[PDB]
């Protein structure tokens, strides 16, 4: 059941990790396109505990939401549909199954690099056992104009 | 005069260990303040007399006055020297000054040395291989302390890690803590290339190692100073030294009272309360 | 962004010139600390490298080590270490208990130092000999800080003043200052047998002497690094060794929670306010 | 004058919502100076400005200006005062 | 403050100004202190009292609120530094 839009102008995500320059580069991304709302709902980092990471929205300051763990950031956010998973090549696949025992999660981008191709294959076989979209196990993400743009794609503004 | 006859009993609080000011001599743990400089034992010397209460061997006394000097000054951007500058910068006393930097000296400044050595010190002896230390910590979902660097990662050492460790191994008897530390190390840089031990790991894999591993300490001992706050100790002595030369920095370029900027505030103040 | 290609000027707080973090190597002066423990300067030159911002020669690194020895403790009857005491006895950190006693190190206990070394200097620089400068402070209604000794007088010397007063003979070149002080200590003992150079007068006057009389200082430094306080600072970081040896000590021993005897306080309260 | 009319951004830290000075009047809350103390509220109400970010009803300020007199002081003979009987005695 | 506010028009009686006085002017003149008490209190240190007991609280209110607010540990910019050691001591 793999939808074909991907990116809607109401889409909102999930990242996975402690990458503040990605996700100001995502809200710049989203300013620019005169959306109304942050494409960024909540970060996940279970090194640390719940707070708010401030960021830019054009000129305003706006807080996002940090979880440590990923359940409470799905219940409190029930339409995310997108998880960007920063994780590392070592962490990147339970975080991706985890992620995609949620079903509200549509696509996930691994951003991770050099995952082993066995470990990459059970998560493809999940994926479409779940009917999930993800998007690369090695990229940088992917980039719709005036609607979406997957972390660090495109470069800065 | 009923007591100098001895006829009358008060008990006597404050019971002290460390130091007999009455009497000839000054008498640091037994040993009097003459012995204690001509034996020449040093500011690590009476660090051991009057902290340890023990004649502490002299690569001991060494590497103390070491891991002194090199937790003298880490620069003033970090808190405890901001708040000593603020202070200095205030008009108020070398001791306010000092001491307004010094009660930032806790768990999130300053507290490495204690945590690392406690967190070592515990997997080290509950029989835990460091490759099972390093995913029980991921598993828990919590850092090691002492591990982790922001730029300084390989073929880039510390360079005080560097001598420290050159100490510790040209000197010291056995380290099973430290070497235990360093396969830890192998691992996370294995993992991530600055995760290397830090300074705050090192000196407390390595005073922990040296508690437990020289003389004069039994383990029950040696696990007691650790609980008790010895390192914390260590970090603040050897702070101090940077904390006074930022208040005599400050109180010498004679400038005035620091005001913070308003576009470095954000108020956030409710709406009507 | 704006700062890296540099098209934007913020100005800049916090002068600072005694560490600087951000590079290599740790650098206190101008001196990496490589090069701090390579040339096997001790804590006294890590003094020098970040109070007074000279690589001092030996015999002042060793003299201030020194200082900092018979500064570490002198008990627990004193009103800092007494603080330090009744603050580690009620369950607080090693900061606090620290800071707690530090608080006390003022003008009435640990104010010798700076003031002996002040009267002295002031007295010395005027060109008043001692005979008229003991009679101008007697006039004054004034006593002399840093002469004076409850108990040790004449044959019977302080043992530790003596330590240092030795250590001053041998090694430093030319000592104007300890020589007058030594003086007026002559004259005062002809007074009573116990008014003796004290250990908080000696410090202050052979370190002026040490500051004023080796090289790197310009008697304009000299005399603005005492102005400052640095001697203040000396026996705060010396007296730091023995507030945690207490605060060691009082956990250590397991003592619980000081409650004053109400028979030794007398309250003398208003009738009816 | 690159911030006052705005080409550059710079993050600011120190979140606060306790107090503003920046502007006409001190305001503690929300509320001002002046409406702190034209509405009589005390110093438990500016307690409770302050600490809890709150305008707390006349009983609980009150309350607090209670139980800060009970506090107030309780001999000399206990450590706190003990520390501060022997730094005051001191000099300091 | 009319001889000083002619001069520039903001050199008005600040709060320290004010309570300093009005604090001098009620221990003077209140009926309880005679003159000499209410010239021991302003020198012993009580109005270094009032100005500590009042930031107190604010202060606290700054512990409450960046606790509340969950901000880490502060370090300094460096760009706001401007080291100026010397060249090789
Ligand atoms: C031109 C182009 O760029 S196209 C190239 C396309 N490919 C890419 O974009 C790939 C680039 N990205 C990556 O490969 C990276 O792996 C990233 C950015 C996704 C994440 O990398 P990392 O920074 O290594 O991950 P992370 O920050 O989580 O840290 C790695 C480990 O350090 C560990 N760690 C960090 N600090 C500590 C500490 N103090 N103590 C112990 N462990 C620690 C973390 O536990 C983490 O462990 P894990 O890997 O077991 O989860
Ligand atoms: C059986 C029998 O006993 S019967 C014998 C009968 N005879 C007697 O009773 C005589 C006994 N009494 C004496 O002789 C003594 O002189 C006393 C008790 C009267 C007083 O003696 P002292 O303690 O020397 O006097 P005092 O305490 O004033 O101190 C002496 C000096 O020390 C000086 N001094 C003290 N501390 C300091 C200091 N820190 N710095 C500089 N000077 C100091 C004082 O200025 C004083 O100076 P001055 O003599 O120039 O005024
Ligand atoms: O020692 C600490 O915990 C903090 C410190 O100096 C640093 O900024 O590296
Ligand atoms: O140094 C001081 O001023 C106080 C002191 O140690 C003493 O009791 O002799």
């Amino acid at each position: 059941g793999k939808s074909t839009t991907l990116f809607s102008r109401h889409t909102k995500a999930i990242v996975w990790g402690m990458q503040t320059r990605a996700v100001q580069g995502m809200l710049d991304f989203d300013y620019v396109c005169s959306r109304d709302e942050p494409s960024v709902a909540a970060m996940v980092y279970p090194f640390t505990g719940d707070h708010k990471q401030k960021f830019y929205w054009g000129h305003k300051e706006i807080l996002i939401p940090v979880f440590k763990n990923m359940a409470d950031a799905m219940r409190k956010h029930p339409e995310v549909d997108v998880l960007i998973n920063f994780a590392s090549l070592r962490s990147a696949y339970d975080s991706t199954m985890e992620t995609m025992n949620y079903a509200q999660i549509r696509t996930i981008a691994i951003i991770a690099e050099g995952i082993p191709e066995a470990l990459t294959r059970k998560l493809i076989k999940k994926a479409d056992q779940k009917g999930v979209t993800i998007i690369g196990p090695a990229t940088v993400g992917g980039i719709k104009p005036g609607c979406f743009k997957i972390g660090n794609t495109g470069g800065m503004l | 005069w009923a007591r100098e006859l001895g006829l009358i009993r008060k008990p006597a609080s404050f019971m002290t260990s460390i130091c007999d000011e009455r009497g000839q001599e000054l008498i640091y743990a037994g040993m009097p303040i003459t012995e204690v400089f001509k034996e020449e034992m040093g500011i690590g010397g009476v660090l051991g007399l009057l902290w340890f209460q023990k004649r502490l061997p002299k690569y001991s006394c060494q590497f103390i006055e070491m891991c002194l000097m090199v937790t003298a000054d880490h620069g003033p951007a970090v808190s405890g020297a901001h708040n000593t500058i603020i202070c200095a910068r205030a008009g108020k006393d070398l001791v306010s000054s000092l001491t307004s930097g010094l009660l930032t000296i806790g768990d999130r400044f300053g507290g490495a040395l204690d945590a690392a050595a406690k967190m070592f010190s515990k997997a080290f002896d509950s029989g835990i291989i460091p490759m099972e230390f390093v995913n029980k910590m991921k598993k828990e979902g919590k850092l090691i302390m002492g591990i982790g660097h922001r730029v300084k990662s390989i073929n880039n050492p510390d360079m005080r890690v560097q001598i420290l460790k050159d100490y510790v191994r040209q000197h010291f008897p056995a380290t099973p803590l430290l070497d235990y530390a360093l396969e830890v190390e192998k691992i996370t840089t294995s993992k991530k290339p600055n995760l290397i031990l830090n300074v705050d790991g090192l000196i407390g894999v390595a005073f922990v190692d040296m508690l437990r591993n020289c003389g004069s300490f039994t383990r029950e001992e040696a696990d007691e100073y650790i609980d008790i706050g010895a390192l914390n100790g260590i970090f603040v002595l050897g702070r101090s030294m940077g904390f006074i030369g930022h208040y005599l920095d400050q109180k010498r370029l004679k400038q005035g009272l620091y005001r913070h900027p308003w576009d470095d505030i954000s108020y956030v103040l409710p709406e009507h309360m």
